[PDB]
RNA sequence: GUAGGGGAGCGUUCAGUCCGCGGAGAAGCCAUACCGGAAGGAGUGGUGGAGCCGACUGAAGUGCGGAUGCCGGCAUGAGU
RNA sequence: GCGAGAGCUAACUUCCGUAGCCGAGAGGGAAACAACCCAGACCAUCAGCUAAGGUCCCUAAAUGAUCGCUCAGUGGUUAA
RNA sequence: AAAGGUGAAAAGAACCCCGGGAGGGGAGUGAAAGAGAACCUGAAACCGUGGACUUACAAGCAGUCAUGGCACCUUAUGCGUGUUAUGGCGUGCCUAUUGAAGCAUGAGCCGGCGACUUAGACCUGACGUGCGAGCUUAAGUUGAAAAACGGAGGCGGAGC
């Protein structure tokens, strides 16, 4: 009895990163991605509106960007593949920073995975916006 | 004894994921120029014993 | 919902358990709890206001569900027939 | 005298293999496993019932309130309110209105901010 | 039959057997099996006695009935017997009982559904209720007793 | 109608383009890569890839096939150039077993299986 | 010719109590009778036995069996029965058939 | 709710009895979204080619996944 | 767990007393997990209130309110 | 050791096609012939052909519950049947245990076979029936397409 499904939906939008503490905003990626105030909001399928993400080069820390935000990468059978990096020592990718902060905080399963698809960062600004060509509702943090 | 040995019997579905390559492949039969019987390419025709010319007997 | 209806509507026939008042057509009366009669967004007791009325269409024997139950190791097992009994009803009320 | 098991067994059996269907493999061609199948199958089947009321209640919630949310309030807050009005007593197809009759769902919604602050 | 000693009672891989001939060997003995015996116990006399009396009633309750002689039948015939028993009820649809001595009487009875013979009252609980109508004919153990 | 009884009788049951070589001393196995490149064509075609394929397996699915045309003839009146092979497939009849020595007295036993290799060919046609 | 099972010779019922169904050692699935070990296929840990206080229990008495006689009590005589003679013989069928003592 | 006790039933074969059934087609087999609280039962269709349902009662070599069980068939290992 | 012997006031150690639980106990919690915490499963239901626990996102529910404490990532492995 | 079964009856398949043969396809006999002599029924594991829906970023006791797509609808178009996708939950069975998914035992899979019985005038007890302050036969006897006879003997009846 119970609603069903739709889906000529997708609806753009365009958070800002600037500032604002990574994490916050990470969880309101990960919120829309996966369901915001939701359509027929379901389960099965995802209709969790498609995410960008401008700048994020200019995410927001605090007591550690050096110091214990390690991000940590075990590569191969691990004879010692055993490669970490400062947060900080994301100034060659912040791209990642987020994107990889975020996959996190959304279901790791098979959707799941298809989920980060919708996500899509971009280290700058404007130039971003190139990536851009459909809706754009800018719904920034809070 | 029979030292190593199988941990279990495999699917008769694996036990074809595997074979999906033991398929034949169909030569490639060609038309002889004379006969016109199908030969194989390179070597002589064994209907009418050609070859440009006839090799083998009839 | 929990056994007697309520809600807008447009009338139809739906299955709710059994209704004691047996036979047919037993004209049956429910409050109400919410309900747009003419788009009217109604909500409750200033609901009350309205009500809605149906007649027992038929009664019902659901369809069979095998109650099975299994702990292991412990042997035990349990297999027992079932089938919830219904009362059908048209809708048709304010 | 002598009393065979003839037919008797084939039935018992088929009774079970043919419970099997979309049952991968050995699962569903050879009894033995296909009935051992059917014990955690138990399991599930039962433990189930009493358990999806828990799931679906879920979906209906997560609802009610990513549409709560959508004027200012929050199932928490939009609930209790209703509450509030002892004459709003739905919870159940509550959601439902918020899923598809948008109109409503306002109603409702302010209603309770109403019978709040 | 079957030699008594049969493989390794160890090491041999997988087994551990007497013969090959006992229960679990298609091949072998019969683990409780029937053996030939009697089934026959001494019902109370009292009650042999409360038997054809108890379903003697029944019959009577019901379809009963006498005979004192047959100078009715004449004869082995037989013939003749389906005659009487026509105008004496015996349609031919009943089964039915003639408990009577009178060994030319009997003579007169190698018709199916109808009738089952049966001498000096040598009765039987069984006959009587097995049978449709009865033919208690002879009085004889039919009036006076001990 | 009337009832199967009466059918069997009004009717004789027929298999079109059909033969079968029952009890081919071969492993289905072997057999069915050969069968295999056989399956659905030009009987001509047929015709010409069995005698030049390497396998043991053709001679035998040759005689069944060259005969389950010679039915599609004869016994069937078809018009044999359009005749391509509807079906064809390998079953396996009885197997042979036989006992093998081995390394120390232990035994074997061979599987020395067997096929029925029948195939089918029809008239082939585009409406 | 309607359809009529017929009461009868098969009408015939047992009783009610008359006999009881036997018992094959498996009540649902989940029997395996006996106590879980220690019991099983043989016959002889018994109940008698001779330690367990039958023993280390004293005695001698001494057994003899004299004679034992009949009792003809007083009220077989008395209230009822009217002289139907004792004697030696009439007390028989009077009943007080014993013999042999 | 485990050992264990108590209760009521389902099914197989044989037997006596009742009603019967069958070559326009029995048993067995195969299919199926019906019925019954379970054991289980029914309807319809296919195969089959002759004996067979239901009901009461009696007796039972009477119900199975396990025993490195037993006999037999057929797999895996592997065109190795 | 509480009360003791033992033992290094060592061990999922050992032996008693005592209460609870698992054994014979499913359900929610404790990431996972016999017995810890909440609570004892007659069946059916897209209905409702609660316990222990919880309410950033992976999950259901206030990134709640007010007055404070610590910048250690203490929180998210001990002591003189 | 194992090993049975054409049909009612041989009428056992003349003659023709493919093949060295085996094997098959027609024709014909027959009520019937995938009833044809590796001959009643012919399950199941196991092998295969064709078709329907699916499957090549995926971590799986192999199900289960929910929803959607697709197909089909003789107990069945209004509920379903089959199938599939995504989601949630989800540590095979048995035994032996304090404690099992258990890296603990057993087991390749199917079918058939396979384990609490029978006896003794035996003992004790629950139900029931026949008599009842009394209640019964045993061996045997004579009849039996049936069962009566047969009191020897046994149990109550006084205990210490």
């Amino acid at each position: 009895k119970t609603y069903i499904p739709k889906n000529d939906e997708q609806n753009w939008v365009v958070v800002d990163a600037s500032g604002v503490p990574l994490g916050r905003l990470a969880t309101l990626i990960a919120s829309r991605i996966r369901g915001k105030h939701r359509p027929d909001f379901t389960p099965n399928m995802i209709q969790g509106d498609f995410v960008v993400v401008i700048n994020a080069a200019q995410v927001a820390l605090t007591g550690k960007k050096l110091d214990d935000k390690v991000y940590t990468r075990y590569t191969g059978y691990q004879g010692g593949l055993k490669t970490e990096t400062a947060r900080e020592a994301l100034s060659k990718h912040p791209e990642r920073v987020i994107e990889h902060a975020v996959f996190g905080m959304l279901p790791k399963g098979r959707q799941g995975r298809a989920m980060h698809t919708r996500l899509k960062v971009y280290a700058g600004e404007t130039h971003p916006h190139s990536a851009q060509k459909p809706q754009v509702l800018k719904t920034q943090p809070l | 004894a029979k030292h190593p040995v199988p941990k279990k019997k495999t699917s008769k579905s694996k036990r074809d994921m595997r074979r999906s390559h033991h398929a034949l492949t169909a030569p490639n039969l060609t038309e002889c120029p004379q006969c016109h019987g199908k030969k194989l390419s390179h070597h002589i025709c064994p209907n009418c014993g050609y070859y440009d010319g006839r090799q083998v007997l009839a | 919902i929990q056994t007697g209806g309520k809600q807008y509507r447009v009338s139809e026939g739906d299955v709710i358990r059994v209704e004691s008042l047996q036979g047919e057509a037993g004209d049956k009366v429910e409050l109400k709890a919410l309900f747009v009669g003419g788009e009217q967004t109604v909500f409750g007791e200033d609901a009350g206001k309205y009500t809605v009325q149906a007649e027992v269409v038929e009664h019902g024997r659901g369809k069979k569900i095998y109650i099975r139950k299994y702990k292991s190791g412990v042997q035990y097992r349990r297999r027992t027939g079932h089938r919830q009994n219904f009362t059908a009803i048209k809708i048709l009320g304010i | 005298p002598r009393a065979k098991t003839g037919i008797v067994r084939r039935r018992r059996h088929k009774k079970v293999l043919k419970r099997a269907k979309g049952f991968w493999g050995s699962r569903s061609k050879q009894y033995r496993n296909a009935f051992q199948t059917l014990l955690n199958a138990a399991t599930y089947e039962y433990r189930d019932r009493r358990n999806k009321k828990r799931d679906f209640r879920r979906l209906w919630i997560q609802r009610i309130n990513a549409g709560a949310r959508l004027h200012g309030m929050n199932y928490s807050t939009f609930i209790n309110g209703l509450k509030r009005a002892n004459i709003d007593l739905n919870r159940k197809v509550l959601a439902d209105i918020a899923a598809r009759e948008p109109e409503a769902f306002k109603a409702l919604v302010d209603a309770s901010r109403n019978a709040r602050q | 039959k079957t030699g008594r000693k049969m493989y390794g009672q160890k090491g041999t891989g997988n087994a551990r057997h007497g013969d090959r001939s006992v229960p679990t060997f298609v091949g072998g003995g019969v683990a409780f099996g029937p053996k030939p015996r009697s089934y026959d116990y001494t019902l109370p006399r009292q009650v042999r006695q409360l038997g054809l009396a108890m379903a003697i009633a029944s019959r009577q309750e019901g379809g009963k009935l006498v005979a004192v002689d047959g100078f009715d039948i004449a004869d082995a015939k037989t013939k003749n017997f389906i005659s009487w028993a026509k105008q004496n009820g015996l349609d031919g649809t009943e089964k039915v009982l003639l408990v009577t001595d009178d060994e030319n009487t009997r003579r007169a009875a190698r018709n199916v559904s109808w009738v089952s013979v049966l001498p000096v009252a040598g009765v039987n609980v069984y006959d009587i209720l097995r049978h449709d109508r009865l033919v208690i004919d002879a009085a004889a153990l039919e009036i006076v007793e001990e | 109608f009337r009832n199967k009884k009466q059918r069997k009788q009004q009717v004789k049951l027929r298999k079109p383009g059909f033969a079968v070589a029952k009890y081919v001393r071969m492993s289905p196995r072997k057999v069915r890569l050969v069968v295999d490149v056989i399956r659905g064509k030009s009987v001509q075609d047929a015709e010409d890839l069995l005698r030049f394929i390497p396998r043991s397996a053709s001679e035998p699915v040759a005689k069944v096939l060259n005969s389950a045309k010679a039915n599609a003839l004869h016994n069937d009146e078809m018009l044999e150039d359009r005749l391509f092979v509807k079906e064809a497939y390998v079953d396996a009849g009885p197997t042979l077993k036989r006992l093998i020595p081995r390394a120390r007295g232990s035994a074997n036993i061979i599987k020395k299986r067997t096929s029925h290799i029948t195939i089918i060919v029809a008239e082939k046609g585009n409406k | 010719h309607d359809l009529k099972p017929t009461p009868g010779s098969r009408k015939d019922r047992k009783r009610v109590g008359r006999g009881p169904g036997g018992t094959d050692k498996t009540a649902g699935r989940g029997h395996k009778g006996q106590k879980s070990r220690s019991g099983a296929g043989k016959g002889a840990f018994f109940e008698g036995g001779r330690s367990r206080l039958i023993a280390r229990l004293p005695k001698r008495g001494f057994n003899n069996v004299g004679t034992t006689y009949e009792v003809v009590k007083l009220s077989q005589l008395q209230d009822l029965e009217d002289t139907t003679f004792d004697r030696d013989t009439l007390e028989a069928y009077r009943l007080v058939r014993r013999k042999n003592r």
